[PDB]
C-alpha cells in the first residue's frame, strides 16, 4: 500500500536522524570512563560519527554507565535516567555495569546495571577498549536503524 | 518583491546559522587534532539535518513554569531580535537604510537581555535565576564599552549611518587608527553572545524542550555571525565599486568568515574567566582605557582638523 | 616622578596607559597648529542659503557674483 | 542565613557547600559513591589474585599500585625481584607517572575551561597505553608487577618504539607548557587558589606535590628508594607558594623528569631473568612446567593455592604520582592475606579540601578538586 | 637534587618592566597560544577511520576466550580446574566426568563474561593452553545473558578463531 | 586534513553571499537599471518626490534629461 | 511601512518556529512520566552585589545617553565650547568610575 | 608551485577508484576516498589494502563487502565482519598478510 511506503520511508529518515545524532551522557563512574575518554580522543574520536562529547543529561539520546555501580549511586543513575527524555537508550560498558564484575560479591555493588535502567547493548571488557565501546555505540546504532515505529503505529 | 527580500535575507541567516554548528565541530575538530563530522554527510555535511530532525522529535522536557507568557515570549523575542539585526547591514546595500543604523544596532542588542531574564524567571530552577542573573549582568557590563567603542569609531565616521562607514574606510581600513578600539571591541562582542572564555552557562535556559532551545542556540548564532558581520563593516570595510556589487559582498563575506573562524579559534584556546575575573576585566581595564580613547577620538579630528563629513 | 612612575608602570600599566592617552587628549589640542582649520572648515560649510544683500551703494567688499575677486575664499582649504 | 548547595552525582562526588554569597564557608564531600569493598575482597583472595584490584584502585596510575603491592609481598617473602625486573618496573612506573600526570594536567584544564590540550596529550596517552598493550596483553589494567618480579619479559622491539616515544615527547610537554603556562587566565585561575601552608601540609597527610608544592623537600624516590631509584639521576621539582600554579609546575617538572628517568632507563637496561628464580614464589616458565616434575607441581600449586606469606605486618609506601601510595598488609601465614588497608593520597587530600576551599569562591572549588588529582576508586575503595 | 619551579623574579629595569606592559597591552602570549591552535588546524589529525580501519594490536592481547584443539579434533581441557582456582573474578564453573573412552573431559565449562576482569590467569595457569583469551574484542550484545558463555560457546569460539590464536601463541609462546 | 572544513566553509559562504546579492540585484530591478535613492534627508527626499511628478507616471526612477524642455 | 512589514515578517517567523517547536513534537504519544537542582527547597537569598553591578549600569549607561550626541555636535562652530563640555562629561564619567572605584564599590564583581 | 600536485593527487585519487562512479561508491561507504595498494581478498569480497606513507594506524585498511553471509552490508558495515586471518594483519598484530 501507499500508506505503509510512506511510512517505511519515514521510519528510515528518523532513524536516520536518531542514529546519526546521538548525544551521550557518559556515567564516569570508574576506570571505564578512561577508555570512554580514549573514544572520544582524537585517534578513534566519537564527534566524527555525529557522537557529541559531554552533552548536558536532559537533552542527551544513551546513558553510558561507564564503571562500577555501588548502592550508594545507585538511586542517583535511575534519576538521571528519569531525567532523559525519550527516545533514550543505556549502553553498559565494562564488567562491573555489566554484572557486577570482579566486585560481584561485594556488599556495596550493584550487581549489573539493568537492575536499576533497561541496558540496550552490553559492551564487555575490563576496560573494554575504545574501538571495543565504539563498536558497541555502532551497533546501537544499527539497533536503532532497524527500528518501527511508525511501521507498527500504521499496523495498530 | 520586497517581500522577496526579506525572505532572501532571513532564510539564509538560518542556513548559515546551521552550517555554523558544522563549522564549529569541524575546526574544534582539526584544532584540537582530530576530524570533526564526516561520516553523517558528504564531509559532514547532513549533521545540522540530522541535529536538527533529532531535536524536533526529541519528547518534550515538560517543564513546570512560574510564567507561561515569559516562557513562550523568550524564544520568540530572541528570534525576532536575532533577525532583525541584519537588516540595517549594508552588504553593500542595506535592506532597511537607514539615518541611524548603528544606534538601531545597539538598540535592538542592548534588548536581547530580556530573553535571558525572562527565560530564567520562567524557570523554577533558582540554580538557572542566578545563572541567568549573572549572564545578564554580564551582558549590560560590557554593552557599557560596545555603546563608548561604537561611538568613538562613529566620531570618525560623521554620523550613524552604516552606508557611510563604507565610505569613511575607501582609503585605509578603520581598524588602523583604531586597533586599540578594535581589539576591546572584539573582545567586547565576544563577552556580548556568552561565548568562550566568557562562557559561564557551559560552566540558563535548561527548563525547555530540544526544539525551542534549538531555538535559542540558533539565535545566538545568528547573534555570532551578525556581530562578525558588523565588526567587519566597521572595523575592516572593504572596497566597494557600485557597478558590481559583488565585489564588496564576496570580500566582507571572506572576512566575515574568518572573523567567525577566530571566534572557533579563541575558544579553541583558552580556559574560561571566573566572574568576577570579566568583571574586572570590563570595570577596571576595559573601560578606563575606553573611556581615554573616547576623550582620544573626540579630540583628535579637532587637533588634525580631520572632522567627518555630517551627511 | 621616576620611581613612582615606573612602580606605577610595572604594577598597573592599563592605569598608566589610560591617564597617559587621556592627558593628551586634554593638552595635546591647545598645542596643534591644524586645531584652528577645523573651526574654519565648520564655518565655510554652508548648510543654510547665502541670503543675498540689497545693495545700497557703499559695500565693495561684498560680491555681485559668486566668480568675483572680493568675498571668502576658500583656496586655503584646496591647498592646505 | 546563608545558602546551602548540594552539588550531588549527576569519578562522581556529592559537595554539600554552605556558602556566604559567592564565597565558600564549608565544604563537605560525601563520597563513598565508589565504595565496592576493595579491601574485604582481597582477604578471601590469594595474592596473585588480589594483585588486580591495585590495578583498579588508582586507575589512571596502574603499575605503580602493583608495584606497592608487589614491594609489600615481597618484603614480607624477604625475596628481592632480578635487578632487570627492577629496572623494568622502574621504567613502567615513570611511564605511569606520564600517564597520571597527563591526566591530572589535562583534566584539570577541561574542568576549568581550556578543552584543547586534553585532546593533544591524549594521543601521547594512546600511545603509552600502546606500551602498555604490548608489555602486558591490557591497555590498562596490566596484572604485570608481581610479587617477584613482572609477568613476562618485554617484546622486541619495545624499547625502541620507548626511545621512540621519548625523543619527542618534550615538545608536547613544551606545547602544553606553551597554551597554559604564561597564560594569563590559567594563571588568574590558578594563583591565588588554595595556598596549604607546609605544617598544615604535614599536619593533614599530604603527601607528593601536595607536600612539594608548599616547598618541603620530600619525595620517596630519593629518601626511602626501591627497586633501582637510587641508580638513575633526576630533580625533584620544589614549589614556593604551595598554590595550584605551582602544584601544575611541580607536575609539568615531573613529566620532565619522568622523560629523564626513561631516558636513563632505557640506556641501562640490563640482561637477564624477569621473575625470581625462586619457582616456590614465582612460577616456572612453559617450557619447563612441561618437562620438568618440580616444576609442574610448583606450577599447579602457585595457580591453585599460591605462596605461603610468613605472617607478619608491613607498610610499604611508594611514590605514586598522587603521593604516598602505601599498603599495610597483614600475612596471618596462609596463602590469602588477613587484612591489607589501601592507603592512597587522595582520601587524605580530599579530605584536605575543606580547609583548602575556606574564603574560595565556587568556581574556585572546581580549581582546588583538579589541583588535588583525585580518582575516587582510589578513595573509596 | 631539587630545582625551584616559580621562584624567578622579575627584573625591573625600564626594559623588562616596559617588556611586560607590552606582554599585558598587546595580549602576546595569548597570541602564542592562538599560533599554537593555528598549528595544530594544519596537521593531519590522529583520527583513523574506523569500522574500516583498526587501531594496533600486539599478539598478547586479551580479548574474548575461547577453547582450543589439538591438531587432531581433541579438545585440550582436560578438566584440572586449575584456571577456575586461579580466576580472581570466579568467572570460571567447572564440571566434569569421564565419558563414554575414559578420557578425562569437562561437562561445564562456563565463563561468565560479565564477571570476567579479562586478566588471562586462565591462560597463563592453564598447562595445556586450552582457555586462551584471544583476538576478539568485539562482541558486544544485545542482552546480558548472551555474555554468559557455556562450553559449546567457547568451543564454537575456538573453532572460529583458531587460524588466529595459534599464529598469536606461536609468536609469543617464548616469552612466556 | 585541513581543508575538509572548506565545503562546510563554502555552504556557509554562499549562504552569506546570498542576501547581500539579492538586495543589490533586487534594487537594480526595482528601480530602473539603477541603485536604491538614498534619502537620509530631507533635501533628497524633496528632489526625489520632484522625480516623481516630473516623470509624470508615478514612478521616481523614470528620468527626463533635455528631451523634455523645447 | 518597509521596516515595519519586516519586522512583522520576523515576529511572524519567530512565532511561527515557536508554534513548531512546541505543537510538532507534542504529537507523539511515547508515555506520561511519573514524578517530573543544587538547592533543596529554600528561598533565594537577595545578593548586594548583583543589584549594585546593575544599578551601575544603568548609571554609567544614563552617561552614555548623554555622551550620545558626539558625532553630530564635533559639526559645530563653537568648537572650543564642544570640546570643553565632551571632555567634561568624559572626564564625569570617569571620575564616576573612579568613586566606584575607591570606595570599595566594585567588589566581589571588580 | 606544489598547490598543483595536491590537486593532482586528488584528481588520480577520483581516477584510481575507476572513475567517479567509484568514488562516489567508496566517499559514501568509507567516508574516505584515498586509494592504496590490493593487499588482498577474502572469500567474502572483504578487500584489503596498504599505503606505507600514510601514519602508523592508517596505512592498513579494509573495504567491506556488500554482502556476506545472508545480509547486505553495503551501508551496514561490521566490524566483526574480518575472518581471522587478517584479523592479526589488519589490527597490526603482524607484518604478514
Ligand atoms: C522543518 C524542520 C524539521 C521538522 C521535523 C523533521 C521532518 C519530519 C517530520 C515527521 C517525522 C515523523 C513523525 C514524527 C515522529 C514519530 C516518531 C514516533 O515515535 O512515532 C510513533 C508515534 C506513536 O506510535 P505508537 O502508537 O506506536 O506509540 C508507541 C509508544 N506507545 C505504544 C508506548 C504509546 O506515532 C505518531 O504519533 C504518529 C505521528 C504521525 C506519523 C507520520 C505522519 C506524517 C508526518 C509528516
Ligand atoms: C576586530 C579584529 C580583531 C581585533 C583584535 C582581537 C584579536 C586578538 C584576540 C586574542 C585573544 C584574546 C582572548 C581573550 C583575552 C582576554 C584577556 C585580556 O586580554 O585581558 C586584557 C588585559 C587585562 O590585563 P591583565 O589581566 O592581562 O593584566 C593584569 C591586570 N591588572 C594589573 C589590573 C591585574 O589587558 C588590557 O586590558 C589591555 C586592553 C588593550 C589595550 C590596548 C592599548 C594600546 C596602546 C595604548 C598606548 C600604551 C602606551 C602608554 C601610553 C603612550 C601614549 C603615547
Ligand atoms: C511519498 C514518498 C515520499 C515520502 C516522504 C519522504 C520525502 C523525502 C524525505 C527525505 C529522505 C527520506 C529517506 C531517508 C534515508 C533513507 C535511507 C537511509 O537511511 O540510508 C542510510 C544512509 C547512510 O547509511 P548508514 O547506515 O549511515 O551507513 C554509514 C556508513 N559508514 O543515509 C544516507 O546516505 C544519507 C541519508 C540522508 C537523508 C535525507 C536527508 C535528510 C532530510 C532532508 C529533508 C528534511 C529536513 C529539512 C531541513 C530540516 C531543518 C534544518
Ligand atoms: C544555499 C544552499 C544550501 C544547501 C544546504 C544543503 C547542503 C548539503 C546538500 C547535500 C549534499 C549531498 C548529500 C548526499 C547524501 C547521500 C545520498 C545517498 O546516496 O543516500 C543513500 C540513501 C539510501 O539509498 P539506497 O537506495 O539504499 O542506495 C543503496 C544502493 N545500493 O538514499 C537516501 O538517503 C535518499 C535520498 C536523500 C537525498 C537527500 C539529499 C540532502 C538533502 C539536504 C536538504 C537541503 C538541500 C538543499 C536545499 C537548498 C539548496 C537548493
Ligand atoms: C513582548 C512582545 C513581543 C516581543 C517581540 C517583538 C518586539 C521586539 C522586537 C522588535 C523591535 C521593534 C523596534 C521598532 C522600531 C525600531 C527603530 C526604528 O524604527 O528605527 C529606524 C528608523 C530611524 O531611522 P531614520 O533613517 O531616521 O528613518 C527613515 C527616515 N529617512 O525609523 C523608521 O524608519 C521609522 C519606521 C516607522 C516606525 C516603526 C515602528 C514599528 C512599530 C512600533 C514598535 C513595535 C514593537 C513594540 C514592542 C517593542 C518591544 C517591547
Ligand atoms: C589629567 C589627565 C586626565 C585624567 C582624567 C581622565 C582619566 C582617564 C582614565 C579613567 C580611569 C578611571 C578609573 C581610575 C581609577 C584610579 C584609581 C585607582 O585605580 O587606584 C587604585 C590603584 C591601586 O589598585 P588597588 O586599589 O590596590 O587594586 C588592587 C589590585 N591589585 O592605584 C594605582 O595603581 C595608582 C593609580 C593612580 C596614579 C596613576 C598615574 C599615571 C601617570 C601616567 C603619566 C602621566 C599622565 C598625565 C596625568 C597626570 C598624572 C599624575
Ligand atoms: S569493568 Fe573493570 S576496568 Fe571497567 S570500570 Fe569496572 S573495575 Fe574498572
Ligand atoms: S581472564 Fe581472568 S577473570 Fe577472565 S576468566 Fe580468565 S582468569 Fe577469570
Ligand atoms: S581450561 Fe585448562 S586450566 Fe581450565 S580445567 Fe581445562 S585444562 Fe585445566
Amino acid at each position: 500500500s501507499r500508506g505503509e511506503y510512506v511510512v517505511a520511508k519515514l521510519d528510515d529518515l528518523i532513524n536516520w536522524a536518531r542514529r546519526s545524532s546521538l548525544w551521550p551522557m557518559t556515567f564516569g563512574l570508574a576506570c571505564c570512563a578512561v577508555e570512554m575518554m580514549h573514544m572520544a580522543a582524537p585517534r578513534y574520536d566519537m564527534d566524527r560519527f555525529g557522537v557529541v562529547f559531554r552533552a548536558s543529561p536532559r537533552q542527551s539520546d544513551v546513558m553510558i554507565v561507564a564503571g562500577t555501580l555501588t548502592n550508594k549511586m545507585a538511586p542517583a543513575l535511575r534519576k538521571v535516567y528519569d531525567q532523559m527524555p525519550e527516545p533514550r537508550y543505556v549502553v553498559s560498558m565494562g564488567s562491573c555495569a555489566n554484572g557486577g564484575g570482579y566486585y560481584h560479591y561485594s556488599y556495596s555493588v550493584v550487581r549489573g546495571c539493568d537492575r536499576i535502567v533497561p541496558v540496550d547493548i552490553y559492551v564487555p571488557g575490563c576496560p573494554p577498549t575504545a574501538e571495543a565501546l565504539l563498536y558497541g555505540i555502532l551497533q546501537l546504532q544499527k539497533k536503532i536503524k532497524r527500528e518501527k515505529r511508525l511501521r507498527i503505529w500504521y499496523r495498530r | 518583491m520586497f517581500m522577496i527580500n526579506v525572505l532572501t535575507l532571513i532564510i539564509p541567516i538560518l542556513l548559515a546559522v546551521a552550517f555554523l554548528t558544522l563549522v564549529e565541530r569541524k575546526v574544534l575538530g582539526y584544532m584540537q587534532f582530530r576530524k570533526g563530522p564526516n561520516v553523517v554527510g558528504p564531509y559532514g555535511l547532513l549533521q545540522p539535518i540530522a541535529d536538527a530532525i533529532k531535536l524536533f522529535i526529541k519528547e518534550p522536557l515538560r517543564p513546570a513554569t512560574s510564567s507561561i507568557s515569559m516562557f513562550i515570549l523568550a524564544p520568540i523575542l530572541a528570534l525576532t531580535l536575532a533577525l532583525t539585526m541584519w537588516i540595517p547591514l549594508p552588504m553593500p546595500y542595506p535592506l532597511i537604510n537607514m539615518n541611524l543604523g548603528v544606534l538601531f544596532m545597539l538598540a535592538m542588542s542592548s534588548l536581547a537581555v530580556y530573553s535571558i531574564l525572562w527565560s530564567g524567571w520562567a524557570s523554577n530552577s533558582k540554580y538557572a535565576l542566578i545563572g541567568a542573573l549573572r549572564a545578564v549582568a554580564q551582558t549590560i557590563s560590557y554593552e557599557v564599552t560596545l555603546a563608548i567603542i561604537l561611538l568613538s569609531v562613529l566620531l570618525m565616521n560623521g554620523s550613524f549611518t552604516l552606508s557611510t562607514l563604507i565610505i569613511t574606510q575607501e582609503q585605509v581600513w578603520l581598524i588602523f587608527p583604531a586597533w586599540p578600539l578594535a581589539m576591546m571591541w572584539f573582545i567586547s562582542t565576544l563577552a556580548e553572545t556568552n561565548r568562550a572564555p566568557f562562557d559561564l552557562t557551559e560552566g540558563f535556559n535548561v527548563e525547555y524542550a530540544a526544539g525551542p532551545f534549538a531555538l535559542f542556540f540558533m539565535a545566538e548564532y545568528a547573534n555570532i555571525i551578525m556581530m562578525n558581520i558588523f565588526t567587519t563593516t566597521l572595523f575592516l570595510g572593504a572596497f566597494h565599486n557600485p557597478y558590481m556589487p559583488e565585489l564588496y559582498t564576496i570580500n566582507f563575506t571572506i572576512k566575515s568568515l574568518l572573523l567567525s573562524i577566530t571566534f572557533l579559534w579563541i575558544r579553541a584556546s583558552y580556559p574560561r574567566f571566573r566572574y568576577d575575573q570579566l568583571m574586572h576585566l570590563l570595570w577596571k581595564n576595559f573601560l578606563p582605557l575606553t573611556l581615554a580613547l573616547c576623550m582620544w577620538h573626540v579630540s583628535l579630528p579637532i587637533l588634525l582638523s580631520s572632522i567627518p563629513p555630517q551627511t | 616622578v621616576a620611581a613612582f612612575l615606573k612602580n606605577v608602570w610595572a604594577k598597573e600599566p592599563v592605569l598608566v596607559a589610560s591617564f597617559a592617552i587621556a592627558g593628551l587628549a586634554v593638552i595635546l589640542p591647545t598645542l596643534s597648529p591644524y586645531t584652528k582649520y577645523s573651526l574654519m572648515i565648520n564655518r565655510a560649510t554652508p548648510y543654510n542659503y547665502p541670503v543675498p544683500l540689497r545693495d545700497d551703494g557703499n559695500m565693495p567688499d561684498v560680491p555681485s557674483h559668486p566668480q568675483d575677486p572680493q568675498g571668502p575664499s576658500l583656496e586655503w582649504l584646496k591647498r592646505l | 542565613s546563608n545558602l546551602t548547595l548540594n552539588f550531588g552525582p549527576q569519578g562522581v562526588l556529592r559537595l554539600v557547600m554552605e556558602l556566604s554569597g559567592e564565597m565558600v564557608r564549608k565544604c563537605d564531600p560525601h563520597i563513598g559513591l565508589l565504595h565496592r569493598g576493595t579491601e574485604k575482597l582481597i582477604e578471601y583472595k590469594t595474592y596473585l589474585q588480589a594483585l588486580p584490584y591495585f590495578d583498579r584502585l588508582d586507575y589512571v596510575s596502574m603499575m605503580c599500585n602493583e608495584q606497592a603491592y608487589s614491594l609489600a609481598v615481597e618484603k614480607l617473602l624477604n625475596i628481592q625481584p632480578p635487578p632487570r625486573a627492577q629496572w623494568i618496573r622502574v621504567l613502567f612506573g615513570e611511564i605511569t607517572r606520564l600517564l597520571n600526570h597527563i591526566m591530572a594536567v589535562t583534566t584539570h584544564a577541561l574542568d576549568i575551561g581550556a578543552m584543547t590540550p586534553f585532546f593533544w596529550m591524549f594521543e601521547e596517552r594512546e600511545k603509552m597505553f600502546e606500551f602498555y598493550e604490548r608489555v602486558s596483553g591490557a591497555r590498562m589494567h596490566a596484572a604485570y608487577v608481581r610479587p617477584g618480579g613482572v609477568h613476562q619479559d618485554l617484546p622486541l622491539g619495545l624499547m625502541d618504539d620507548i626511545y621512540e616515544f621519548s625523543k619527542n615527547f618534550s615538545l608536547r610537554i613544551d606545547e602544553l607548557e606553551e597554551m597554559l603556562t604564561n597564560n594569563r587566565i590559567w594563571r588568574n585561575r590558578t594563583v591565588d587558589i588554595g595556598v596549604v601552608t607546609a605544617e598544615d601540609a604535614l599536619n593533614y597527610g599530604f603527601s607528593g606535590v601536595m607536600l612539594r608544592g608548599s616547598g618541603i623537600q620530600w619525595d620517596l624516590r630519593k629518601t626511602q628508594p626501591y627497586d633501582v631509584y637510587d641508580q638513575v639521576e633526576f630533580d625533584v621539582p620544589i614549589g614556593s607558594r604551595g598554590d595550584c600554579y605551582d602544584r601544575y609546575l611541580c607536575r609539568v617538572e615531573e613529566m620532565r623528569q619522568s622523560i629523564r628517568i626513561i631516558s636513563q632507563c632505557l640506556n641501562k637496561m640490563p640482561p637477564g631473568e624477569i621473575k625470581v628464580d625462586d619457582a616456590k614464589v614465582s612460577p616456572p616458565k612453559r617450557a619447563e612446567m612441561k618437562t620438568s616434575m618440580e616444576s609442574l607441581i610448583h606450577h599447579f600449586k602457585l595457580y591453585t593455592e599460591g605462596y605461603q606469606v610468613p605472617p607478619g605486618a608491613t607498610y610499604t609506601a611508594i611514590e605514586a604520582p598522587k603521593g604516598e601510595f602505601g599498603v599495610y598488609l597483614v600475612s596471618d601465614g596462609s596463602s590469602r592475606p588477613y587484612r591489607c588497608k589501601i592507603k592512597a593520597p587522595g582520601f587524605a587530600h580530599l579530605a584536605g579540601l575543606d580547609k583548602m576551599s575556606k574564603g574560595h569562591m565556587l568556581a574556585d572549588v572546581v580549581a582546588i578538586i583538579g589541583t588535588q588529582d583525585i580518582v575516587f576508586g582510589e578513595v573509596d575503595r | 637534587t631539587y630545582k625551584y619551579v616559580n621562584l624567578r623574579e622579575p627584573s625591573m629595569d625600564m626594559k623588562s618592566v616596559t617588556d611586560r606592559a607590552a606582554q599585558t597591552l598587546l595580549w602576546t602570549e595569548l597570541i602564542r597560544g592562538l599560533g599554537m591552535t593555528l598549528s595544530y588546524l594544519f596537521r593531519e589529525p590522529a583520527t583513523i577511520n574506523y569500522p574500516f580501519e583498526k587501531g594496533p594490536l600486539s599478539p598478547r592481547f586479551r580479548g574474548e576466550h575461547a577453547l582450543r584443539r589439538y591438531p587432531s579434533g581433541e579438545e585440550r581441557c582436560i578438566a584440572c580446574k586449575l584456571c577456575e582456582a586461579v580466576c580472581p573474578a570466579q568467572a570460571i564453573t567447572i564440571e566434569a566426568e569421564p565419558r563414554a573412552d575414559g578420557s578425562r573431559r569437562t561437562t561445564r565449562y562456563d565463563i561468565d563474561m560479565t564477571k570476567c576482569i579479562y586478566c588471562g590467569f586462565c591462560q597463563e595457569a592453564c598447562p595445556v593452553d586450552a582457555i586462551v583469551e584471544g583476538p576478539n574484542f568485539e562482541f558486544s550484545t544485545e542482552t546480558h545473558e548472551e555474555l554468559l558463555y557455556n562450553k559449546e560457546k567457547l568451543l564454537n569460539n575456538g573453532d572460529k578463531w583458531e587460524a588466529e590464536i595459534a599464529a598469536n601463541i606461536q609468536a609469543d609462546y617464548l616469552y612466556r | 586534513m585541513w581543508f575538509e572544513v572548506l565545503p562546510g566553509i563554502a555552504v556557509m559562504g554562499v549562504c552569506l553571499f546570498i542576501p547581500g546579492m539579492a538586495t543589490a540585484r533586487i534594487h537594480r530591478f526595482s528601480n530602473g537599471g539603477r541603485e536604491k535613492r538614498v534619502a537620509h534627508y530631507s533635501y533628497q527626499w524633496y528632489l526625489m518626490e520632484r522625480d516623481r511628478r516630473v516623470s509624470g507616471v508615478n514612478r521616481y526612477y523614470v528620468s527626463k534629461g533635455l528631451e523634455n524642455i523645447d | 511601512m518597509n521596516l515595519m512589514i519586516t519586522l512583522l515578517t520576523n515576529f511572524t517567523l519567530a512565532t511561527l518556529l515557536v508554534t513548531i517547536a512546541f505543537w510538532l513534537p507534542q504529537l507523539n504519544v511515547y508515555s506520561e512520566k511519573t514524578s517530573p537542582d543544587p538547592m533543596g527547597s529554600a528561598r533565594l537569598p537577595f545578593s548586594m552585589k548583583f543589584f549594585l553591578v546593575a544599578i551601575t549600569f544603568l548609571l554609567f549607561d544614563l552617561e552614555i545617553a548623554l555622551l550620545l550626541p558626539l558625532p553630530w555636535a564635533s559639526q559645530t562652530t563653537n568648537l572650543n565650547t564642544m570640546l570643553t563640555m565632551a571632555l567634561l562629561l568624559i572626564f564625569l564619567l570617569a571620575v564616576s568610575l573612579a568613586y566606584e572605584w575607591t570606595q570599595k564599590g566594585l567588589e566581589w564583581t571588580e | 608551485m606544489e598547490l598543483l600536485q595536491v590537486l593532482k593527487r586528488g584528481l588520480q585519487q577520483v581516477s584510481g577508484h575507476g572513475g567517479l562512479r567509484g568514488y562516489l561508491r567508496v566517499l559514501f561507504r568509507a567516508n574516505d576516498v584515498r586509494v592504496g595498494t590490493l593487499v588482498g581478498e577474502d572469500k567474502y569480497g572483504n578487500k584489503y589494502y596498504e599505503d606505507n606513507k600514510q601514519f602508523f594506524g592508517r596505512h592498513r585498511w579494509v573495504i567491506y563487502t556488500t554482502e556476506m553471509n545472508g545480509k547486505n552490508t553495503f551501508w551496514d558495515v561490521d566490524g566483526s565482519m574480518v575472518p581471522p586471518e587478517w584479523h592479526r594483519w589488519l589490527h597490526c598484530m603482524t607484518d604478514d598478510p
